[PDB]
């Protein structure tokens, strides 16, 4: 009767609901937790007709992942109330305050492999409804409503926006590994997780060193498979800034260094996307000619043939006009 | 492009050109996509479909399945499709005889596309395949079912109503023997498989509806099945007179015990509702029906 | 030489017991000394043992006898080892089912069998369930049929099966007596698990040897063709009646005996014999009557 009260009796915030959930760490945790994420869902959903409710949510959920980390234990009963909602409602309880609180968790490692796998597993359900709705009039007639998970995953990228820490980490590590997860709704997943780093990148200017050394280095981890949707990530991010490779310089050599391992075209995308890191930089030209030399009186055909064909690039790519 | 395949359509039997038919049925489903569905224009073009597949008699296979896949494409993005399968239902059962061979049918031709040369495997597995995706359809909807609970029931029970004649049509069909006996027997397992799904519902959460949805899969449905395991024994006997022979009779009689085990599961199911509702649902079934065999030692010489 | 010296040890206490759990103890005890799977001699002397303990007949000081839910575990487990161990089980089983029940239906009123005392009214169930889990077990045993690589060896697996089925068809027409609810779970329980094992092991059998040998193979089909449609009866009793706790049973059951029939018309379409086979529609009767 006590937290249901104060439930219902509502700056002074922050501090009030960190003594709730202190007495809820005492108490019952999931009805304090359902009560406040769906307290904060009317409340987005009044903005929807806003800087201080922002800078208040990141406050809260600030001393709510504080408190989970310094409790763990609530950890397993707040994923257990989310898969009884995601049971009950056909995608329901998934807001962006609760997301948002959700991929805040995912930083510090406790069970974030449950987080993705929970997450994912939820958003191929989403679609594949959403798929089988469309095909049908019959069931559009009586099914009218229909709860698209992409559009808020979509909206806590803005949200996210105004300067939250921990939100724009786990949503980045969600968006990385949503493409080892994929390997048609595994298409729509990697486009998925391509949008949310092209957003994420224009979004977070500060952030931009920590995008492109890791999907620089993911890049040229290992060719074991197809990777040439990282290159066309790799072709969109760069072309959007393009200084922003030159202050991330000196690992292109390195990924160049070895280039001529797994060539299944690719090297011609990569090429193309980098160009404008090789026409501005005179010391990157002449590693990859040195690269080039290495290729060409190569005894092999297989490297021989990726040589030759960046070669081209190489020769049509700058104008001897003069 | 319309005028082309009515003027080939209408071309006397000498010259007939049935690649430039097939060719311009394709190009026509090719085309139908760009239409939007609200539009006037899908509406003409349903008409035109309908129109042309009533009027006009073809002896072609190929032909004859490109235009029911184009009329159900149309078909299905428009309205539910119960009520054409249920007309070409009652159409192959007229153009065919029927297993009681005590019974008289006359006319009723409602499609002049659908006659005795083409109520071959084409058309069986054509409408069995519309009946499938209706119950895969179906399926989808009851697990989403367990003010909004009652239209969504209301909506629920109108299509196994509607899907339960056109299986009662197509179970008194001597049909050949081939894989739309195959099929059929397929189909019929899966439909009990669902009702039994319905009913576990209402078995976690009595209505007239349900009641009156039993009695007709007691009265329409369940007393015919065992008439027709009978008439394959037969159908089969006398297909195989013409003919690792043990396997072909292996693969021949496999879906017979999946039908039983249905019905024995769905009745099962039932018992349980009723005695957990104190109403007696189980007044509207007969009793089951068993085979035993023999050996007559005087026909193994 | 240890082991065996304290078995005999042990064993010579047998003369000597007050009541039925000291002597379940000594049995537990007897077990639990000797190795995992028992040598020939122990074995015989424990089977020896566990029939003595058996046929006895124990009253308690005040008179009456002992009945109750520790009396029927312990008999259970005694005559699980029992059977265990015995040098023949199907002899046991065909001695018992033909000799105790008949003796305790014709004259014991109220008391029990003469031949076995431990048998009662009430603990026939246990005696049930325990001759029909053991005759699955046993039948579950026999080797399958090799590819007609059997000379002679195929007369003695047809002869194993014979005494299988004319055990399960003795122990079958005793369900008509007692109309006990535990009895018919029983019965529709095991039925099903002893029809899919003769269906998945001597149906093979079948198929090679049918040209050599056809007048067993017939008579062996009679005779399993009255059990079934026993069975078929009974599924129909429970059915009418709708005991929520016997109709489970009853999908799995009537599936496996629709598949025996179409196995049987595989089986005789493997030697070019179609035309022999016929079906028919069999008339539905209640328990010992008609209609």
């Amino acid at each position: 009767f006590v937290v249901e009260k104060v439930l219902r009796m509502f700056q002074e915030i922050p501090p009030l609901v960190y003594q709730l959930l202190l007495l809820s760490a005492k108490g019952s945790k999931k009805t304090v937790l359902e009560g406040i994420i769906s307290f904060f869902n009317q409340l987005d959903k009044r903005q929807k007709e806003l800087d201080q409710l922002r800078h208040v949510e990141g406050t809260v959920i600030l001393h709510i992942v504080s408190a989970i980390n310094l409790d763990q234990d609530i950890g397993e009963e707040l994923i257990k109330h989310l898969k009884t909602e995601q049971q009950k409602d056909p995608g329901k309880a998934l807001c962006p305050f609760s997301v948002s609180l959700l991929l805040s968790t995912a930083v510090k490692h406790r069970l974030q492999e449950q987080i993705f796998d929970f997450l994912k597993t939820s958003i191929t359900r989403s679609c594949k409804d959403l798929q089988i709705l469309q095909a049908s009039k019959f069931l559009q007639d009586l099914c009218p409503q229909q709860y698209d998970v992409t559009a808020v995953i979509l909206e806590v990228v803005k949200n996210s926006a105004f300067g939250w820490d921990h939100v724009t980490q786990g949503l980045v590590d969600l968006g990385f590994s949503l493409m080892e997860s994929y390997e048609m709704p595994a298409q729509q997943a990697c486009k998925l997780g391509a949008s949310i780093l092209l957003e994420t990148f224009k979004v977070h200017e500060p952030i931009r060193s920590d995008i492109l050394e890791q999907v620089l280095n993911r890049v040229l981890t290992k060719a074991a498979s197809p990777v040439s949707h990282f290159i066309d990530l790799l072709s969109n991010i760069v072309v959007s800034a393009p200084l922003v490779l030159q202050n991330s310089s000196s690992r292109v050599t390195e990924t160049f260094d070895n280039l001529s391992f797994l060539p299944i075209d690719t090297v011609q995308g990569l090429l193309r996307a980098v160009q404008p890191l090789l026409k501005v930089s005179m010391s990157v030209r002449d590693s990859l000619i040195l690269v080039l030399q290495k290729a060409i009186f190569s005894r092999q055909l297989d490297a021989r043939k990726a040589a030759v064909a960046g070669f081209l690039l190489l020769l049509r790519n700058f104008k001897i006009l003069g | 492009f319309q005028r082309s395949l009515v003027n080939q359509l209408s071309s006397a039997e000498d010259d007939f050109n049935s690649k430039e038919t097939q060719l311009l049925i394709t190009i026509l489903s090719t085309l139908s996509k760009l239409l939007d569905p609200g539009s006037q224009q899908f509406l003409q073009f349903l008409t035109w479909t309908v129109k042309i597949c009533k009027e006009n008699a073809l002896e072609d296979l190929s032909c004859c399945k490109g235009l029911l896949t184009l009329l159900f494409s149309l078909h299905v993005l428009y309205k539910s499709p119960v009520s054409l399968l249920r007309e070409l239902a009652q159409d192959i059962h007229a153009c065919l005889g029927d297993i009681d061979q005590d019974v008289e049918i006359e006319s009723r031709s409602h499609f002049a596309i659908v006659n005795v040369k083409t109520a071959a495997p084409t058309v069986c597995l054509l409408v069995l395949g519309q009946a499938d995706k209706v119950l895969e359809e179906v399926d989808w909807l009851i697990k989403r079912l367990t003010n909004q609970t009652q239209a969504l029931e209301k909506g629920v029970i109108l299509q196994l109503g509607t899907l339960l004649t056109v299986f009662h049509e197509l179970v008194q069909t001597a049909l050949p023997a081939g894989s739309c006996v195959d099929s059929l027997l397929r189909s019929l397992s899966k439909t009990y498989a669902i009702l039994t799904s319905l009913i576990k519902h209402y078995i976690q959460a009595v209505p007239g509806r349900l009641e009156k949805l039993v009695k007709l899969s007691g009265s329409h449905l369940t007393p015919q099945c065992y008439s027709f395991i009978t008439y394959v024994q037969n159908i089969h006997s006398e297909s195989l007179s013409f003919a690792t022979v043990m396997a072909k009779v292996l693969r021949d009689t496999k879906p017979i015990p999946n039908l039983i085990f249905a019905i024995e599961q769905y009745e099962k199911f039932l018992i349980h509702l009723s005695k957990k509702s104190k109403v007696n649902l189980m007044q509207y079934m007969k009793l089951s029906t068993s085979r035993d065999f023999r050996i007559n030692a005087s026909m193994l010489d | 030489e240890l082991i065996s010296e304290s078995f005999q040890y042990l064993l010579n206490f047998q003369a000597s017991i007050p009541s039925f759990q000291c002597a379940f103890i000594l049995t537990q005890v007897l077990m639990a000394i000797s190795e995992k799977p028992m040598t020939g001699w122990k074995r015989e002397k424990m089977a020896s043992l566990a029939k003595q303990f058996l046929c006895q007949s124990w009253m308690k000081p005040g008179g009456d006898r002992e009945k109750g839910s520790h009396f029927n575990s312990a008999l259970h487990t005694l005559l699980c080892v029992y059977l265990e161990h015995t040098d023949n089980i199907l002899k046991a089983i065909e001695e018992i089912s033909s000799v105790g029940v008949p003796e305790l239906i014709n004259s014991a009123k109220d008391g029990c069998s003469s031949t076995y005392p431990t048998l009662s009214r009430q603990t026939f169930p246990v005696f049930f369930r325990v001759m029909m889990a053991q005759l699955e077990s046993s039948v579950k045993s026999i080797p399958a049929g090799k590819p007609s690589d059997s000379g002679e060896v195929q007369l003695e697996k047809l002869l194993k099966w014979n005494i299988a089925v004319r055990n399960f068809h003795i122990l079958i027409n005793l369900v008509k007596v007692f109309d006990s609810r535990p009895v018919l779970s029983i019965c529709l329980k095991y039925g099903r698990l002893f029809v899919e094992a003769f269906l998945k092991l001597a149906m093979p059998l079948l198929d090679h040897s049918f040209k050599k040998h056809r007048d067993d193979v017939q008579s062996l089909l009679k005779t399993l063709q009255l059990s079934t449609r026993q069975l078929h009866h009974m599924c129909g009793h429970s059915k009418i009646h709708q005991d929520l706790g016997l109709t489970n049973h009853v999908p799995l059951l009537k599936k496996s005996l629709e598949q025996f029939v179409y196995r049987v018309k595989a089986m005789l379409a493997f030697n070019h014999c179609q035309e022999a086979f016929w079906v028919g529609v069999l008339k539905n009767r209640d328990l010992q009557g008609e209609e």
